[PDB]
RNA sequence: GUCUACGGCCAUACCACCCUGAACGCGCCCGAUCUCGUCUGAUCUCGGAAGCUAAGCAGGGUCGGGCCUGGUUAGUACUUGGAUGGGAGACCGCCUGGGAAUACCGGGUGCUGUAGGCUU
RNA sequence: GCUCAGGGAGGACAGAAACCUCCCGUGGAGCAGAAGGGCAAAAGCUCGCUUGAUCUUGAUUUUCAGUACGAAUACAGACCG
RNA sequence: UCAACCUAUUCUCAAACUUUAAAUGGGUAAGAAGCCCGGCUCGCUGGUGUGGAGCCGGGCGUGGAAUGCGAGUGCCUAGUGG
C-alpha cells in the first residue's frame, strides 16, 4: 500500500519532522537502532566499519529496518550471537506526504503524513559495525549484504577509530594507560588538563 | 536527588543586572525618570539634589547627569557640622535639616547668588518656595533624589530637602511629607514641623529619659553627655548652628598628603606562579602517595 | 497574501540581542540630537512606543525636528519605482548617531589644518584619498634557507 | 574564645492553626492564640480549591501569627515543657530552623473556655545569628556567606544545650 | 478559469528605463511638522 | 595602595567555597518617646554609639563552572559571477572573487568619570 | 510595596495534594484572547487616589494611487488625575 | 536486582528552534547648501548675554575617491492591464 521509494527519493523538500504542526504521523517502524553486545566496553571490540554513503538522497525508515535486519542476521550467523555490535546512525525525523485520489482534482492538494525519512550526506555515515579486529571480512560482508536495502551508491570504509569514539586506534591504548581517557561503557570519556585537581587526584589516587 | 538547577546551561543563559543594580544602590526605573533632560532642551543641565542618609553622616549632593556619570556640582555632608558647632547627633533630622542648609548656602556662594535669595534666615517650618525675582539671576531649580527611602511622612530626606528650600534653591515640593502632616485631619501644623528641625523631640526624650530611667539615659545618649548636650541648649545650639552656616558657607579641603605608598592588599597571583602552584600539588600529592606506599 | 500588519515579519528584527534584554542603558538617553544631525535607525522592541517601522529599521536619515523624547528624521524609502525623502517620527531609544559623516568631518577639519599650514610653507601636500595603488616594485630576501617546497596531499577518505 | 556576633538567637517564632474553614472555628480559633500571644493575629487564605478537603479559592482558612523577642523565648519555653524538652532528630530543617506541634493548648497553660473549645498548634522556630538583615533589608542587599549560615547539628547542638532537651533520633 | 495573481517579473527595468531617481535635494526646505512652539518663538526672533 | 556618595559601558564585573582587611568609612549592632508602619520596631520610619569585622562589602586564591578574547576546526562548510564541464539522474569537479561555527587548546578575570575622605 | 513557575528541608490531625517557615530559583510564571516580540525594586501581584477612555486646530506613519476608512506616532492649546 | 530519578558521556535532527553566523545584498557619507570667526534678535529654554534656532557681516577653491556622462523641469497623451 505504501508508494514505492524512487517517489520519495530525492531530498525535494524542507525537513518536516515530527512536531507541533505535522501531528497525525504513523510511527517509524525502525525503532530499534542499536544491536548486538551493545553491553560491551570500548576495550574489547577495537575494529569499527563504516556504511558510508554516496548519494544526497532520502532512505526510507523501511528500507533501515531491512537493512538493520539484514546485517544482524549475517553477523549473529558469522561473528556468533553476542561478538558485534551494530547502530544504525541515522534516524527517519522528516516525514513524508501522501496525496490520496478517492471527484476533486489538485484543489487543496496538500497530503496527509504517509511515512518517515532520513534525509543523507554524501559521506554521511548510514551504519556501523563494532567488532573484534579478526571479524574483518565478516562486517565488511555484513556491510555488502545490507547495502542492497538501500537506493543509489553506498560505500563500506572501516575506519582508524577506535570503535564507536571519536579516538584513533592507533593511540586509544597509549591514551587510556596515560589515563587521559577512562572506559565508561560502549563510549571512552575524555579529561582534560583543565578540571579542578581533586579530579586529578581522584583518578591519580 | 534533586536537579541541579545552577548548571552550565544556567549560568550560559544567564544575564546579569547592571552594576548598581546588582550592589543595591539605585533604582533604574526612578533614576530615569528624574535624569534625562527633554531632547528639545539641547544639552542644558539638569540638577539633582541627592539625599543620602547612613547610619553616621547624610551625604547632600547636587548632580547632572552626563554621558560619563553624574558631575557633582557642590557637596556638603552631616560629619562636618562640628566645624558650625553641632558636636554629636550628625545623623539626626535637625542634621538634615542643617546639611541642606549647608549644601544650599554652599552652592549659591559658588555660583554667586548669596546675596540675592536669602530664603529663610529664621526658621518657620511652614511652606517656602525661593520664588525668583526680576532682572537679578534667576533661581536655581533642582529635583530631590531620595533614592530607594520609603518617602513617608517625617523622612530626614525631606529634612533636607526643606534646608535646601530655606538656604534659597527653588526644589519642587509639597507639604505633606514633612513631619506635622497627620494623615488623620490632613492639614500641616508648622510648628511641630519648627521643632522637628530644631530638635525638640530628641531634647523631650532626653528629658523623659532622665525622668524615667538614668541607667536607659545612659545607654541611650552618650555622647551628647560627653560632649555636654542638654536639653535646654538643643534650639539655641542649632540656631547658631543656622546663623554660622549662613554666614561661612564655603568649603576648604584638607591638604594633600605625601603618601607612603604602602600596599594594604594582597596583589594578583601571576600565571608564572599559578602554574607552579598546580605543579607542585601534583608533585606533593605523588610523593605523598609514594610515601604512603 | 500576507497580512499587512505593522509588526509582520519581525520576529528577529525587534528583538533584543542574546543577553542584552533588560533595563534600557541611559547614555542612550543622554545624548542629544539638533538638526541636521545624520541618525540611524534601529527600533527596539523593550520600548513600544514611538516604534519606526520596518520598512526603516536600518536606514539612515537626517534629523528636521526634536521634541522632548522624540526626533524627526527625513530618511529616503524606495517604494515602487522612486524614492521619497519622507519624514518620519521616532523616540529617541531606536537611533544612533551615525560615524559615516564623523570620519569625513575629521577628514576635512585635517585637510584644513594642513591646507592653512603647509601653504606660506611651499610644500604641496595631496588632499585627495587615490585608491590603493598596486604594489611597487620590491626586492623579497632569502636570507638563509630555501623557499619551502609544497607539493599536494594524497587523497584518503577520512569520515 | 569566640566572636559574640555568631550568638545563635531566635529571629522569629511562627504559629499557626490550619483550621481548613472560615467562620465561627476559625475566629475562636484567631481569639484563641490572640489569648496565647497578646497580639492579633492575621487569616490566612486559600490559594487553590480542593473540595476533598472542602475549601475554596480565597477562603480563609487557617490563622497565623508571628512573635519576637522575649514574648517568643517565652512562648517557646511553655510549648517545649508541653513537648518535655524531647525533639526528634527529623524536627530540624536543613537551613537550621526547627519546629514542633502541639494538639492541645491547654497543656500550655492557657485555661479554658467551651465558647471556645481546644486547638492545636504548629510552632516554628526560625532561628538566626547576629546579620540575618542583610537578607531583607532594602537599600543595599546582600546574601548572608557561608560560614555564617546554619547547619543543621549546629543548631540541634544549640537546642540542647540551651534547653537541656534531648534529640532522640527516628 | 484562473489566471496569474501577483508578480514584479518587468518592474524593475520599468523603473529603471526613466531612473530611481533620488528626490530633489534643495537649499531652504521647509519648515512643516516642525515643533509649533519653536516654530513660534523662531518667527517671533524673526519678527524683531 | 584604597574607601564612601553619585554614576557610564553593563559578567574581563556573574556564581560556589576558602583566606586576609591597618586607618577613615560602609556596615552589622542597641532601642521605640517622638515621625511613620506592621500580626510581629523582622522590613520601613524614627533616636543613638555599648560591642564586632562574624556576615555584607573590599582585596586575593581555585590545574574551578561561566564570561571575554585568541589558536585549531579550515581556506573545510557555504558562496558572487562562468563554461556547448562531468553525470542517466541525484549531485560533483573546475575557472573567478568572498569566506563561516562546534568539539579540542591557550591568555585574561573589571576598566573608568565627578565630588569627598583614609593611608596624622 | 513585594516577587513569579518549579524544587528542596521542616511543622498537630495533614496525606501525593489545605496552612505556616527557611533556602535555591534569568523568568522555566503572569501580562483577557491567537502566536511572535517585550517585561523583575516591572509592563507581573497587592493596595491608595482616581477618570488623559475628556475639549480642540494642524503635522506624520502604516496599506498606499503615495487616496480614503481603520489603527497608530511625535508635537501643540487648555482642563484635570 | 528491575525501574524511574540524578550526574558526567554518546548517536541523529528542526520551515514555523537557536548561542554563533557568512557570500550576495540594503541605507548614509565622500564639502561652497562646506568650514572658521565677529555681532544682533527671540514672547522658546534658561543658575549663567546659559542652551537652541533665526538673521546679518567678513574670510577661506588643491572643487577635496576612481570611472564615465550635458542636465533639470512642465503640459497633453495613446496603447496595455489573458
Ligand atoms: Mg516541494
Ligand atoms: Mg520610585
Ligand atoms: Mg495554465
Ligand atoms: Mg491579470
Ligand atoms: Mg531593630
Ligand atoms: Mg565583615
Ligand atoms: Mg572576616
Ligand atoms: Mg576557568
Ligand atoms: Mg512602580
Ligand atoms: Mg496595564
Amino acid at each position: 500500500g505504501r508508494r514505492p521509494a524512487r517517489c520519495y527519493r530525492y531530498c525535494k523538500n524542507k525537513p518536516y519532522p515530527k512536531s507541533r504542526f505535522c501531528r497525525g504521523v504513523p510511527d517509524a517502524k525502525i525503532r530499534i537502532f542499536d544491536l548486538g553486545r551493545k553491553k560491551a566496553k570500548v576495550d574489547e571490540f577495537p575494529l569499527c566499519g563504516h556504511m558510508v554513503s554516496d548519494e544526497y538522497e532520502q532512505l526510507s525508515s523501511e528500507a533501515l529496518e531491512a537493512a538493520r535486519i539484514c546485517a544482524n542476521k549475517y553477523m549473529v550467523k558469522s561473528c556468533g550471537k553476542d561478538g558485534f555490535h551494530i547502530r544504525v546512525r541515522l534516524h527517519p525525523f522528516h516525514v513524508i506526504r501522501i496525496n490520496k485520489m478517492l471527484q476533486t482534482g489538485m484543489r487543496g492538494a496538500f497530503g496527509k503524513p504517509q511515512g518517515t525519512v532520513a534525509r543523507v550526506h554524501i559521506g554521511q555515515v548510514i551504519m556501523s559495525i563494532r567488532t573484534k579486529l579478526q571479524n574483518k571480512e565478516h562486517v565488511v560482508e555484513a556491510l555488502r549484504r545490507a547495502k542492497f536495502k538501500f537506493p543509489g551508491r553506498q560505500k563500506i570504509h572501516i575506519s582508524k577509530k577506535w570503535g564507536f569514539t571519536k579516538f584513533n586506534a592507533d593511540e586509544f591504548e597509549d591514551m587510556v594507560a596515560e589515563k587521559r581517557l577512562i572506559p565508561d561503557g560502549c563510549g571512552v570519556k575524555y579529561i582534560p588538563n583543565r578540571g579542578p585537581l581533586d579530579k586529578w587526584r581522584a583518578l591519580h589516587s | 536527588f534533586v536537579k541541579v538547577v545552577k548548571n552550565k546551561a544556567y549560568f550560559k543563559r544567564y544575564q546579569v543586572k547592571f552594576r548598581r543594580r546588582r550592589e543595591g544602590k539605585t533604582d533604574y526605573y526612578a533614576r530615569k525618570r528624574l535624569v534625562i533632560q527633554d531632547k528639545n532642551k539641547y544639552n542644558t543641565p539638569k540638577y539633582r539634589m541627592i539625599v543620602r542618609v547612613t547610619n553616621r553622616d547624610i551625604i547632600c549632593q547636587i548632580a547632572y547627569a552626563r554621558i560619563e556619570g553624574d558631575m557633582i556640582v557642590c557637596a556638603a555632608y552631616a560629619h562636618e557640622l562640628p566645624k558650625y558647632g553641632v558636636k554629636v547627633g550628625l545623623t539626626n533630622y535637625a542634621a538634615a535639616y542643617c546639611t541642606g542648609l549647608l549644601l544650599a548656602r554652599r552652592l549659591l556662594n559658588r555660583f554667586g547668588m548669596d546675596k540675592i535669595y536669602e530664603g529663610q534666615v529664621e526658621v518657620t517650618g511652614d511652606e517656602y518656595n525661593v520664588e525668583s525675582i526680576d532682572g537679578q539671576p534667576g533661581a536655581f531649580t533642582c529635583y530631590l533624589d531620595a533614592g530607594l527611602a520609603r518617602t513617608t511622612t517625617g523622612n530626614k530626606v525631606f529634612g533636607a530637602l526643606k534646608g535646601a528650600v530655606d538656604g534659597g534653591l527653588s526644589i519642587p515640593h509639597s507639604t505633606k511629607r514633612f513631619p506635622g502632616y497627620d494623615s488623620e485631619s490632613k492639614e500641616f501644623n508648622a510648628e511641630v514641623h519648627r521643632k522637628h528641625i530644631m530638635g525638640q523631640n530628641v531634647a523631650d526624650y532626653m528629658r523623659y529619659l532622665m525622668e524615667e530611667d538614668e541607667d536607659a539615659y545612659k545607654k541611650q545618649f552618650s555622647q551628647y553627655i560627653k560632649n555636654n548636650v542638654t536639653p535646654d541648649m538643643m534650639e539655641e545650639m542649632y540656631k547658631k548652628a543656622h546663623a554660622a552656616i549662613r554666614e561661612n558657607p564655603v568649603y576648604e579641603k584638607k591638604p594633600k598628603r605625601e603618601v607612603k605608598k604602602k600596599r594594604w592588599n594582597r596583589p594578583k597571583m601571576s600565571l608564572a606562579q599559578k602554574k607552579d602552584r598546580v605543579a607542585q600539588k601534583k608533585a606533593s600529592f605523588l610523593r605523598a602517595q609514594e610515601r604512603a606506599a | 497574501t500576507n497580512t499587512k500588519g505593522k509588526r509582520r515579519g519581525t520576529r528577529y528584527m525587534f528583538s533584543r540581542p542574546f543577553r542584552k534584554h533588560g533595563v534600557v542603558p541611559l547614555a542612550t538617553y543622554m545624548r542629544i540630537y539638533k538638526k541636521g544631525d545624520i541618525v540611524d535607525i534601529k527600533g527596539m522592541g523593550t520600548v513600544q512606543k514611538g516604534m519606526p517601522h520596518k520598512c526603516y529599521h536600518g536606514k539612515t536619515g537626517r534629523v528636521y525636528n526634536v521634541t522632548q523624547h522624540a526626533v524627526g528624521i527625513v530618511v529616503n524609502k524606495q517604494v515602487k519605482g522612486k524614492i521619497l525623502a519622507k519624514r518620519i517620527n521616532v523616540r529617541i531609544e531606536h537611533i544612533k548617531h551615525s560615524k559615516s559623516r564623523d570620519s569625513f568631518l575629521k577628514r576635512v577639519k585635517e585637510n584644513d589644518q594642513k591646507k592653512k599650514e603647509a601653504k606660506e610653507k611651499g610644500t604641496w601636500v595631496q588632499l585627495k584619498r587615490q585608491p590603493a595603488p598596486p604594489r611597487e616594485a620590491h626586492f623579497v630576501r632569502t636570507n638563509g634557507k630555501e623557499p619551502e617546497l609544497l607539493e599536494p596531499i594524497p587523497y584518503e577518505f577520512m569520515a | 574564645k569566640e566572636n559574640p556576633m555568631r550568638e545563635l538567637r531566635i529571629r522569629k517564632l511562627c504559629l499557626n492553626i490550619c483550621v481548613g474553614e472560615s467562620g465561627d472555628r476559625l475566629t475562636r480559633a484567631a481569639k484563641v492564640l490572640e489569648q496565647l500571644t497578646g497580639q492579633t493575629p492575621v487569616f490566612s487564605k486559600a490559594r487553590y480549591t480542593v473540595r476533598s478537603f472542602g475549601i475554596r479559592r480565597n477562603e480563609k482558612i487557617a490563622v497565623h501569627c508571628t512573635v519576637r523577642g522575649a514574648k517568643a523565648e517565652e512562648i517557646l519555653e511553655k510549648g517545649l515543657k508541653v513537648r518535655e524538652y524531647e525533639l526528634r532528630k527529623n524536627n530540624f530543617s536543613d537551613t537550621g530552623n526547627f519546629g514542633f506541634g502541639i494538639q492541645e493548648h491547654i497543656d500550655l497553660g492557657i485555661k479554658y473556655d467551651p465558647s471556645i473549645g481546644i486547638y492545636g498548634l504548629d510552632f516554628y522556630v526560625v532561628l538566626g545569628r547576629p546579620g540575618f538583615s542583610i537578607a531583607d533589608k532594602k537599600r543595599r542587599t546582600g546574601c548572608i556567606g557561608a560560614k555564617h549560615r546554619i547547619s543543621k547539628e549546629e543548631a540541634m547542638r544549640w537546642f540542647q544545650q540551651k534547653y537541656d532537651g534531648i534529640i532522640l533520633p527516628g | 478559469a484562473k489566471s496569474k495573481n501577483h508578480t514584479t517579473h518587468n518592474q524593475s527595468r520599468k523603473w529603471h528605463r526613466n531612473g530611481i531617481k533620488k528626490p530633489r535635494s534643495q537649499r531652504y526646505e521647509s519648515l512643516k511638522g516642525v515643533d509649533p512652539k519653536f516654530l513660534r518663538n523662531m518667527r517671533f526672533a524673526k519678527k524683531h
